[PDB]
């Protein structure tokens, strides 16, 4: 029934988890019939039924409206009571939320755009293990983004020549060196080698420059006994951080790793490996913030937020992963008005073309809070990989310097930069190639 | 193609990479902290750099900690008073490390901290 | 096309072999979507090995019938990319970043040549229809 | 019947484990008869058979040839399925190939020569806990073969004295010092008592020289518990290596072995006692090179190959122990093109009553990626242990420029070394006394 | 009868036991990696062999690790260019240890390591 599941004029509770799901509907349904099918294909006749009281079960589009995002497209909002929900289950409200009405015939494309986690429900999370301010605190690192590459080639370089990349990028200025989401454990290096190895150059690194310093060592595996493994292995040598690729490896997972990195006080780097396959169309999927809230969740000191060379968006779920209270702002992505209670800030993470002269747009747009991920940028650099981490920790810092004096970055940036040229023949060079 | 020296440039985060400050330059990092409603405090020490000697578990690391210089300048409204202070850590210890940091009681956490002087 | 679209190049037994429906942008000749699908879901310290050895390869594109623009392109994979035993690793290494390319507007993984050499280090179904009749 | 198991247009599938017999039938025995016996003995009239396909289990002599070795002798090329074997378990593949056929009556004697693992069944074992490449990168070693001396007495000595002659033979040069494979634990020596010693030996010479160092601390036992409890000291310890003689030891447990060194760093040497009451005969038993290829899938980092003062036939195994991809050479024993897929390779070790004058010919003959273990040949030198192994590291050095600088090794040997012994006074004394 | 010294002559593996080499002598090995199509590299260190600092387990050792001059001299076809760099090198940090490696992207791993200048 439309008003059994359409139910206009219903007044959401502080405990309901909300859901905007952007819906198209096929020729011939009426918008309020797709909202009230959305809400009970996502939720709630058989003689059981009377042993309960299904009201109190079922999830109801309370509102509807036709979209300015095209053809017969409209954002419909659902409610969810807080009982239907395991606690500290990511798992289980994806399952509940998105585990069945995407598929429903009657409607032709489907995307959830956001989600409403009520305090009730947000506090049986354990959320980040550390989060942004234990881990400047524990790192000693203020006033500026961090800084960070991974290392290449992707696959192909011995577990030894994977340290050495790392330790001359590290001791070059960068905070941290990553392994690429697809290095686990393979036959041309297996992790423990890895581990080893990156673990010297982590430590060869800091000791040379005074600077904590640490690698993203991947700990995703194909097993829960295999990803802890590595995690104890990275406890035992007493390194600063793990890294997880929390949606191929999964939420049950990632919550456990989460949950170990907590009781061993170990920073876990969040990947978003296979995100495209669900976030990439406007049509149908699940918008990144709606994965993002969950990594919060679930937990995670960092995780990947993409490049900025749309913003508004990009800004969006920022303040969504960092923040205590976001007010509603739809032109950012932001349906609804979400209040974390504070549970701890995740740090997002720039990474994909961008290297020096991208320094002043990217400390403007993303601010202290951040972490910008190199590859080429500074891998590419024409003097090797200490110069080119060099020449970006330079930059970054000449940007830090002039935004803090007050100046624009966004309109004297390459003024900036060229200035920063004249004492540092690093960032020079890197400025000519790039 | 120049290579990145190994030794005698040891770092102290932010600002460490940029040549060193003047008088001027240092001034407006104050007053940026000021301008933000932040709290400067000094800090100093005769080891500049971390380092692992009670624990190597993750996360613990010795030397980040540095000693207070007096206390934290609440109220403070000219920058100019955070540099006498500076200019008198390094008469009575001219022979240690000491840098800027700054606290925040809205975030209520240290969000700033930057090198200062360095010994001869 | 470039170093990744490799037309007659002969998969081998063991190779993962993967079958995308590819969408180009316009003015991205399907050649080159292709090569770019093969080189996003795959690849100075290159020297310190082989390129070739690691890249994924578009063997083969082809249109889809009664369809507008849309191509299937035919990727082979070489087993030393996967972790044995996890598919959460094949999944990262096939689908992990490709589908956000910006040269594709649209892009689907329609199947995987799961190559027995790789299939074997699975347990797979912890019994099986005859197992459990 | 011949043709069930005599199948001579038989296309071997790639999925196939061949095996390559040398066949002596009895008098009176053809040679077709003989090969469908050896397959048919080794595989597969009860009801129970129409209850599958005894087809698809069937082992099948696609291939006899009559052998130029002696008297009524063939070569019988056998084909087994892949789903006969267990995955993982060199004990399971020995078991059904070599577990009965040896006996049958018709067959006045039987020896395998080969075997062709496919890489659908290779890729089941995890092969080396580290392999050739890990090794050199673990301990920093390359362009040259390693050195290593076997403490002698064998037994007599007291754990101290013994740790005594280690740091002695270290400390002049050599990579590693060794425990001798009838060393495990007793009455004059208990295994914990040198392990603690030979750990104070290893480190004291490696702090004296600035090398990694290490002992090949035996781990072999009479029981599986026992095996991994010296594993596990060695690994408090923090030592770089252990060993064990996979032959006496047996598969079942020297693969326990082998996981435990891969999830705790640690290299293995094996040693292969035992192997010529099986190996030494050409008309019955196994070749070597099975025991070679069983040992790399089982797991080792260095494996016993023998001694170069045939040849070729040395050579072929060697190669099936190092490379990825090895042509056939039935010349050089290899009767199968062998692909490892990737698996790490191990490196050989030679030894026995080799001297100084033969660093010139190990060093042609093996390459830069082996071990070259002395016994006498440094223990003996008139000065001392440490004289003798400064005598053979100046030595195998000496070949190893001379190689690079493109000389003839095999023609310049004698002058190579007699122009050391010029500015060596320690090789000298060797060269007089050998 | 002569007693093996226990001290100055702390070794750097391959060639180390090997009296010094002479400039003809270095040029012959450089060529050999250049032969053998491999990539030569220099690295420098101001401490010259291994220690274990940061941890004991099994395969794990600081000081293996130096630090890279420059690049890895891809296409080098002149030795002699080899030993220009090593001259810099020597010049830029006489008291530091410099040896010269080798890279097979073959075998994809480094594969030589001779030292080639020690401080006096
Ligand atoms: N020397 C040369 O030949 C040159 C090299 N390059 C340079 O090399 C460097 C490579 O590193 P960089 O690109 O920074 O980062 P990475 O390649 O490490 O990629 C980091 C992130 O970028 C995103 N990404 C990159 N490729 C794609 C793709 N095919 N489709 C979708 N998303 C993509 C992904 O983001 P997410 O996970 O958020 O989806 C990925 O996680 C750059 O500086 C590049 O300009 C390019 C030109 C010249
Ligand atoms: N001072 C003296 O009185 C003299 C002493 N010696 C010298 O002492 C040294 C002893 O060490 P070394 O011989 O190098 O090595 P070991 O005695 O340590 O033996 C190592 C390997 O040699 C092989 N081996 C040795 N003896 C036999 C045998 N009886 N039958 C089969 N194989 C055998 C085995 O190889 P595998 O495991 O591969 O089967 C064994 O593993 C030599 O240099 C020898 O010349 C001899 C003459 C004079
Ligand atoms: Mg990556
Ligand atoms: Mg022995």
């Amino acid at each position: 029934y439309k008003l059994t599941y359409y139910t206009p004029e219903y007044e959401t509770k502080d405990t309901d988890i909300l859901a905007a799901f952007r819906v198209t509907p096929q020729p011939g349904v009426p918008p309020e019939e797709a909202g009230a099918a959305v809400a009970a294909e996502s939720s709630t006749t058989v003689w059981t039924d009377g042993l309960t009281s299904l009201d109190r079960y079922k999830g109801r589009c309370y509102h509807i409206e036709p979209v300015v995002g095209e053809d017969n497209q409209y954002i419909a909002y659902v409610a969810y009571p807080l009982d239907l929900f395991e606690e500290g289950s990511v798992t289980n409200m994806f399952t509940s939320i998105v585990g069945n009405v995407f598929g429903f015939k009657a409607l032709r494309a489907l995307r959830l755009e956001d989600l409403r986690i009520p305090p009730t429900y947000s506090k049986t999370f354990q959320g980040p293990p550390h989060g942004i301010q234990v881990e400047r605190d524990k790192l000693n690192k203020y006033g500026r983004p961090l800084l960070g590459c991974t290392i290449k080639p992707k696959l192909g370089l011995s577990a030894k020549n994977y340290g050495r990349a790392c330790y001359e990028c590290l001791r070059g200025g960068l905070d941290f060196t990553k392994d690429d989401e697809n290095v686990n454990s393979q036959p041309f290096m297996r992790w423990r080698d890895r581990f080893v190895f990156c673990a010297e150059a982590i430590y060869k690194s800091q000791a040379e420059t005074g600077e904590i310093k640490g690698h993203y060592l991947n700990a995703t595996a194909g097993t829960c006994e295999e990803m802890i493994k590595r995690a104890v292995f990275a406890r035992e040598l007493g390194v600063p951080i793990v890294m997880h690729d929390y949606l191929t490896g999964g939420f049950t997972a990632n919550t456990s790793l989460a949950h170990y990195c907590r009781d061993n006080g170990l920073l876990l780097h969040i990947h978003r490996a296979m995100h495209a396959v669900i976030d990439r169309q406007k049509n149908h999927g699940m918008h990144f913030r709606v994965l993002a809230k969950a990594l919060r969740m679930s937990g995670g000191d960092h995780i990947h937020a993409g490049t900025v060379v749309e913003r508004e968006m990009t800004l969006g779920f920022v303040d969504l992963l960092r923040d205590d209270f976001i007010e509603k702002d739809r032109a950012r992505g932001i349906f609804f008005t979400q209040d974390w209670v504070s549970m701890p800030g995740v740090i997002p993470v720039a990474s994909g073309g961008i290297h020096v002269w991208h320094m002043p747009a990217l400390t403007e747009i993303f601010g202290d809070d951040s972490v910008l991920q190199f590859g080429g940028g500074t891998l590419g650099h024409p003097w090797g990989n200490a110069p080119g981490a060099a020449a970006n920790r330079v930059a970054l810092e000449a940007c830090v310097q002039a935004r803090n004096e007050g100046r624009d970055l966004a309109r004297e940036g390459n003024e900036i930069i060229r200035s920063a040229c004249k004492w540092s023949p690093e960032l020079a060079a890197a400025c000519e190639i790039w | 193609m120049q290579v990145w020296p190994i030794e005698g440039i040891k770092k102290f985060e932010t600002l460490s990479y940029l040549p060193p400050l003047t008088v001027e330059d240092l001034l407006k990092q104050i007053e940026y902290l000021l301008r933000s409603k932040w709290v400067p405090c000094l800090e100093f020490s005769k080891v500049g750099f971390v380092y692992r000697e009670n624990h190597r578990s993750p996360g613990y690391y010795d030397g980040r900690y540095w000693t207070m210089w007096k206390l934290p300048m609440f109220g403070c409204t000219d920058a100019t008073q955070v540099l006498k202070e500076l200019e008198e850590a390094k008469k009575a210890y001219p022979d240690a490390f000491v840098r800027i940091i700054g606290f925040d009681n809205v975030r209520q956490v240290q969000c700033i901290s930057f090198i200062a002087y360095k010994p001869p």
